[PDB]
């Protein structure tokens, strides 16, 4: 429903 | 005007803090209590690769107009975004910061920030959505390069120069920073993985794609080289102003949120430019799971409408895969798209097939939809022909998932078919064994329908259900439909 957060380092 | 270090953040943020006992997520869908605890210039970790501190850019970089639209943003987050731009960017490169107040509930959220050095506030007289709001900001921009940022971001060390360098070298490059994560619960700033690209499945929802083994291997020579991306996240990017304009700005008929990132991504690639993610440019963003604001007609409808406008203009025949993946989208009016279709023609853009082959070869095209074959399962058992043919009974046996005597199809003529044989109700008397017989379109005895969440098989025109309670006494039978486990059948595609 929104822009998803990217996998972190 | 006041220099940002002298802005009274306490007075500004204090007028909208969460009251004790009140939900800290209600207004923004992120923790406002935690956002409000942070100073406007709070320090954040340098998430850049070590090689970034050695990479150079030209001295004569073009200044940029930073456009930030916002609708009912948390004051602390909005202020912090503005301050991060001012503190982390070379002053000579920030021509101005244009805040487009998209009809926020309280006009003071934006107006009060207008006293800060370089900040210009433009309040929409009515709700316009992010697409029309960004265009208003872009149209008012005085610099030669545009920078768009969401109203809840935090720029990192030397975030701007690497982006400007790309555009200064080639005006057709639309670039974005690696977008770091600002936790929505406790606002900690964490670095995003650098092995990502922007992408999407056929439902046309933006997602992050992990680089293939070969793509990662090829970047070992220079881990901070630009990353060509099929799609940009959408809210954080830099673009030559004249290029933004001549390429078609944004589709002005798109509303609120959604689909514009897909549209500009397809348009830029298909029409001659390129999209890049620049590793040495880092900007944090508060990712959320739900939008806190209203969508006239609902977010589902609005997203579908905007997406249809993008798909109908840019995807050619491939748009059909979107409708196949999202059935509900076919029944959503999307308005006139002639100006956009004409734009595509004028720009002499390439077909979507070209885009898939040259820009997003990783996206696999789905097979065509047709009748599927599979197994009809009950527990760990599967409907089995028992190796029988015409006039023979059927039963159940442990599923082997190897097809054969356990492969069936639920046809459009409503038959339960195995090759050219169909389940036949030779006798409707409850308890009667069913039999296999050649499939005939006009044999009412071979008609079945799935019921109760596709968990049972009922003989059409009767209250008889396929039942395995007689499996040990001759084979499957028809029995009055009831709560029995022996009447449960699930069709599993395979
Ligand atoms: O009607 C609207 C909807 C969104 N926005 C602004 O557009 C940005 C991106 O929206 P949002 O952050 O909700 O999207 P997300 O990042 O979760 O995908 C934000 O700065 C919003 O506050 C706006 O100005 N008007
Ligand atoms: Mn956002």
């Amino acid at each position: 429903s929104t822009t998803p957060a990217p996998t972190t380092k | 005007k006041v220099r940002w270090p002298d802005f009274n953040q306490e007075a500004y943020v204090g007028g909208t803090m969460v009251r004790s006992g009140q939900d800290p997520y209600a207004r923004n869908k992120f923790n406002q209590v935690e956002s409000d605890k942070l100073r406007m210039d709070r320090a954040i970790p340098d998430t850049r690769h070590d090689q970034c501190q050695r990479k150079q850019w030209r001295v004569d970089l073009p200044a940029t107009s930073v456009v930030i639209t916002f609708h009912n943003e948390a004051r602390s987050a909005l202020l912090r975004t503005v301050v991060s731009v001012l503190k982390k960017s070379p002053p000579h490169l920030i021509k101005e910061i244009i805040l487009v107040d998209d009809y926020s509930n309280d006009p003071e959220d934006g107006a009060l920030l207008g006293k800060i050095e370089k900040v210009r506030v433009l309040r929409n007289d009515r709700r316009e959505g992010l697409m029309r709001s960004r265009v208003r900001g872009a149209d008012a921009a005085q610099a030669k390069v545009l920078t768009f940022l969401d109203s809840h971001c935090e720029c990192n060390e030397h975030w701007l120069e690497p982006l400007l360098e790309r555009v200064a070298e080639d005006r057709t490059r639309v670039v974005s920073p690696i977008i770091d994560v600002i936790n929505m619960d406790n606002f900690q700033y964490v670095g995003a993985s650098a092995d990502l690209k922007g992408g999407f499945d056929w439902n046309l929802v933006f997602k992050w794609d992990y680089m293939t083994p070969e793509q990662r291997r090829s970047r070992q020579g220079n881990p901070v080289a630009p990353i060509k991306t099929p799609m940009i996240a959408g809210g954080l990017f830099v673009m030559d102003k004249f290029y933004f304009e001549e390429l078609g700005k944004y589709d002005m008929m798109m509303d609120v949120w959604g689909g514009e990132n897909l549209e500009i991504s397809f348009r830029v690639w298909q029409c001659g430019g390129s999209l890049e993610i620049i590793p040495c440019s880092r900007v944090g963003h508060v990712f959320r799971k739900q939008h806190p604001y209203t969508f006239p007609g609902g977010s589902g409808t609005v997203f579908a409408r905007n997406t249809r406008r993008a798909a109908e203009v840019w995807m050619d025949e491939y748009k059909n895969f979107y409708y196949a993946a999202v059935p509900s989208a076919r029944n959503v009016p999307y308005g006139n798209i002639q100006s956009r279709l004409e734009l595509r023609k004028k720009l002499s853009c390439k077909p979507f097939k070209w885009y898939l082959e040259n820009v997003y070869p990783e996206l696999r095209v789905p097979d065509h939809q047709d009748i599927a074959f599979g197994a009809l399962q009950q527990g760990t058992n599967c409907l089995d022909t028992l190796g029988h043919f015409a006039d023979g009974v059927v039963g159940v046996y442990e599923c082997h998932n190897a097809g054969g005597n356990q492969e069936w199809a639920l046809t459009k003529e409503k038959s339960v078919k195995h090759m050219d044989l169909c389940l036949t109700v030779v006798d409707r008397a409850p308890g009667s064994l069913i039999k296999l017989q050649g499939c005939r379109e006009n044999d009412s005895r071979q008609k079945w329908e799935q019921i109760e969440g596709n968990s049972k098989l009922r003989h059409v025109g009767s209250n008889l259900c396929l039942d395995s309670r007689t499996a040990k006494s001759g084979g499957l039978s028809v029995e009055v439909c009831g709560p029995a486990l022996s009447q449960q059948w699930k069709f599993t595609l395979n």
